[PDB]
RNA sequence: GGUUGCGGCCAUAUCUAGCAGAAAGCACCGUUCCCCGUUCGAUCAACCGUAGUUAAGCUGCUAAGAGCAAUACCGAGUAGUGUAGUGGGAGACCAUACGCGAAACUAUUGUGCUGCAAUCU
RNA sequence: CCUAAGGGGGACUCAUGGAGAACAGAAAUCUCCAGUAGAACAAAAGGGUAAAAGUCCCCUUGAUUUUGAUUUUCAGUGUGAA
RNA sequence: GAGGUAAAGCGAAUGAUUAGAAGUCUUGGGGUUGAAAUGACCUUAACUUAUUCUCAAACUUUAAAUAUGUAAGAAGUCCUUG
């Protein structure tokens, strides 16, 4: 079968980590301890 | 948690688009490419065949641009067709063809180019351009303007294009957008285009649906049922319409049952009027007083 | 390292006006220029073709050639102790009609209109413009306008 | 005017989007596309990673996920088949402020299709986009505009319509 | 306080003048205008500063923010 | 006067929240044989104007509305500046003479106008 | 440095935020809303650009031939560039 | 006509920057609640809203004075037509 792919609309031609993806910004997922 | 965006600074620095661009009606890129005239042809205007399709109507105007605003040369509407024998399917591809032919003949009669540039008399579906007559005035030259409408092979705008080209207007075009064009074998099938010109697709739909799904036939092609119009005789409706349009393309305005003043007075009744500065000052005072 | 490129120092001259970016209104492309017209030059930053040099930004000249999308303008430039006629090719987006013509052309017609009438009425009329003359004598009446006596005010700090 | 129970204000499903975000490219992604074709009867589309992330083990332009859009009665059928797996039990925090809603199945064989050990089992994201009539205003090319505030779909309208149409419980 | 600033003047080069302000504290209002706007309910506290009533904008919010406003 | 099509200037026209809209128009709206295009007739294409609705779009009105625009016995002839002195001052700078002259601020007012063609209770 | 990152046409809208969807979490993919450009446009900085000059798709070689005119630097010579 | 310097502005974009106030912490910790409930409470730190003090050669909506381009006719305007 044909395999269409979702087309790219964004403009970030660079290859880097996404904006606002920092460590420690998350809540404590095991806060229940 | 996040910065409110619609600030007063956002509004202050906002540059509103052009009035008819915010309306989403005019593409100024294409308008600049179309209207702008070779500067050495100083005041000779370019003519646009503006073709627009509403839900119920086809509008085909011939327009030249000026600083005060565009000026209409001639106009043809699909709702004129009942005068010429077409009452139903006023948004067909074939109704589009009829409107194009009507605007072509009407413009040519207005200019005086009727004896010369009669147009394609025997509509056969062949691709052809209005060729100039030697030692005579050149054919009226018009450029198609489809606005924001998408260009697809088989679209109705090129039906108006074909009708106008067959009517004697010199409208440059290539036949690769007409219904009946084979992309793989780059030639135009004349028979399928001819079928589309004379309502063949509508007639085929009536034939196919009548003997397969008769209830949908009764709901869809009702107006043909009450008209005793069969699938076979539709072609003659458009054929007679073409001859009638070519016989007399002049414009007959509809008789108006009221005068302009009567219409204005009637419409002014249902219009709210702005308040006086004193009135709204009184409203503010009353609100403050009732607030204690 | 001196830099003297073509568009050096045009940071503000070739900027669009505030809240006037984007597309060009089409009255620009509808105006008609004839050979001999007086036009003003103002570079539009959004059109980089047919752009004048920064010197011609704000200069006025005579159209001498009209092409498909441009006009040829004549400018006199001081080069040393004399003028040189420069012939600049400009797309019409960078060009506007000079309004100095129309006021004078109006006076040409106005002067003729007034002059021919004076002949008709058997009189004569003087057509030259006059600088503002000193004002003549006048009488100032003081009903409701008895002169107010003003005096200089004492010094006072206002912080 | 502005009658609340106008005919044209009738809420109905705009589209249903099925998403399988298999974290790799290759046999797993092709089999997920096969599952989506079986479920929807339509060829899906393969979405690529926007950026390289080492923790997730992805790079740019690697075809990671797959998804498909269904509209009309088929969307309703797939939605009811998915709601059976959720036993008609959603939560108040499954409805967006814009009146959309969605859920996720853990095993696609619970939807009611033949299980193949070679293909395996995948989870899936169902998202239902709600909308009234006249949304074409925001999508048509010419004269595109926005939708009036009263005509807008919101969370409470969607919750009420969902409960009425399905007699399901929204665990508030 | 004057003697405090007069000493500070010795740490600066140039000439400095000590001037008693006509205004109420740090507000831009003269000491009689501020009293008038205080007794007219047009000024409310905002910590170390104040906020002044505006005869502009949304009427309802203006009324809620300055409850003691004797309108004229 | 309302509406449509095409426009000119390009916020006095934009934005937010409400309310109203007779006729006509516009619109949403229905269907998939055909031309055509899609993961998807959602967009785009074609067909019906037939089954329905002014809910939305659109238009108008409301807001001590935001913004924008204009005006000023507003600030202010202030800041700044051209020219002058064997002016002041240790200097930094300042005053004066003959001229030109802002911005913010304050207040008030306003909230699209208009061209061509067609149409309408 | 680039056969596209040149040319033409078409379709689309970006950065970001919010609200949501199994694994999935601050970061994967999907959906809606807001979003005057806060993105991108080979490379410095500046300008310019939103139904585009940006992202994606279709076709291409005008990055071709002849020799003149003009602008900048300027002597109004050359070279380069336009 | 052109201009973006002086001045001005920052409860106008960019950048810099002082101080509190009211809120959200739901996507900050500490302490104290709980036999285990992230569901509170006191607190600082973060952000958001309306304010607040002070700035910019390579910031700016605005914007002078001086200096600068052009025009002020007979080689012009108008009427007719080769």
């Amino acid at each position: 079968p044909s395999a269409p792919s979702r087309e790219v609309v964004k403009k970030n031609t660079s290859s880097k980590k996404s904006d606002a993806a920092p460590a420690s910004a998350d809540p404590a997922k095991a806060k229940k301890k | 948690m996040q910065k409110e965006f619609r600030t007063s600074a956002y509004h202050s620095r906002f540059q509103t688009p052009f009035r008819r661009r915010q309306e989403g009606k005019t593409d100024y890129y294409q308008r600049k490419r179309l209207v702008t005239q070779h500067k050495a042809k100083y005041n000779s205007p370019k003519y646009r065949l503006v073709v627009r399709f509403t839900n119920k109507d086809i509008i085909a105007q011939i327009v030249s641009a000026h600083i005060t605003g565009d000026v209409v040369f001639t106009a043809a509407y699909a709702h004129e067709l009942p005068r010429y024998g077409i009452k139903y399917g006023l948004t067909n591809w074939s109704a589009a063809y009829a409107v194009g032919l009507l605007v072509a003949r009407r413009a040519l009669q207005k200019l005086g180019l009727d004896e010369t540039y009669t147009g394609v008399e025997e509509v056969e579906g062949e691709f052809e351009l209005t060729e100039a007559v030697e030692d005579g005035p050149r054919p009226f030259k018009v450029f198609l303007d489809i606005g924001l409408q998408r260009t697809t092979t088989g679209a109705r705008v090129f039906g108006v294009l074909k009708g106008a080209s067959d009517g004697g207007l010199y409208v440059p075009h290539s036949p690769n957008r007409f219904p009946g064009w084979d992309i793989e074998a780059e030639e135009l099938d004349a028979e399928l285009l001819r079928k589309y010109i004379f309502g063949g697709h509508v007639a085929e739909y009536m034939e196919e649906l009548l003997d397969d799904d008769e209830e949908k036939y009764k709901s869809i092609f009702k107006n043909y049922i009450e008209e005793e119009i069969e699938s076979e005789d539709v072609e003659e409706i458009y054929a007679n319409a073409h001859e009638a349009i070519r016989a007399d393309p002049s414009f007959k305005p509809t008789e108006k049952k009221f005068t302009k003043e009567q219409y204005k007075a009637e419409s002014k009744k249902y219009r709210q009027q702005k308040l006086t500065r004193a009135e709204r000052q009184a409203k503010v005072a009353k609100k403050i007083a009732e607030f204690k | 390292g001196k830099s003297r490129g073509y568009r050096s120092g045009t940071r503000y001259a070739f900027q669009r006006d505030f809240k006037k970016h984007g597309a060009i209104p089409l009255s620009t492309y509808l105006k008609v220029y004839k050979v001999g017209d007086i036009v003003d030059i103002k570079a539009n930053g959004s059109i980089q073709k047919g752009m004048p040099h920064k010197y011609y930004h704000g200069k006025t000249g005579i159209v001498y050639n009209v092409t498909k999308s441009s006009v040829g303008v004549i400018i006199n430039k001081v080069v040393g102790n004399r003028y040189i006629e420069k012939r600049v090719n400009l797309r019409v987006e960078h060009v506007k009609h000079s309004a100095c013509r129309q006021e004078f052309l109006n006076r040409v017609k106005s002067n003729a209109a007034k002059k021919r009438e004076a002949k008709a009425n058997g009189e004569t009329v003087y057509l030259k413009r006059q600088a503002a003359k000193p004002r003549g004598s006048r009488i100032i009446s003081t009903e409701g306008n008895i002169p107010q006596t003003l005096a200089p005010v004492a010094y006072e700090t206002f912080i | 005017s502005d009658k609340s129970q106008n005919v044209m204000r009738e809420l109905r499903i705009e589209k249903l989007v099925l998403n399988i975000c298999v974290g790799e490219s290759g046999d797993r992604l092709t089999r997920a596309a096969k599952v989506l074709e079986q479920l929807s009867g339509q060829t899906p589309v393969q979405s690529k990673a926007r950026y390289t992330v080492r923790t997730f083990g992805i790079r740019r332009n690697e075809k990671i996920a797959v998804h498909v859009t269904v509209r009309g009665p088929k969307a309703e059928e797939i939605l009811e088949r998915g709601l059976k797996v959720k036993e008609y039990q959603l939560r108040s925090k499954n409805f967006s402020a814009t009146g959309n809603f969605g859920f996720g199945i853990d095993e696609h064989i619970d939807l009611g299709i033949k299980y193949d050990p070679s293909i395996g089992i995948y989870g899936m994201d169902f998202y239902v986009v709600m909308g009234r009539a006249g949304a074409r205003v925001t999508r048509r090319k010419r004269a595109r505009s926005t939708i009036g505030n009263s005509h807008k779909t919101n969370k409470e309208d969607t919750i009420q319509w969902f409960k009425t149409r399905y007699d399901a419980e929204v665990l508030d | 306080v004057i003697e405090g600033l007069r000493r500070a003047r010795y740490k600066f080069p140039g000439q400095q003048k000590i001037i008693i302000s006509k205004k109420w504290g740090f507000t831009p209002l003269n000491r009689d205008e501020y009293i008038a706007k205080k007794t007219n309910g047009e000024v409310i506290d905002d910590g170390a500063y104040v906020k002044f009533l505006s005869r502009k904008g949304n009427l309802e919010a203006n009324l809620q923010q300055f409850p003691n406003y004797q309108y004229s």
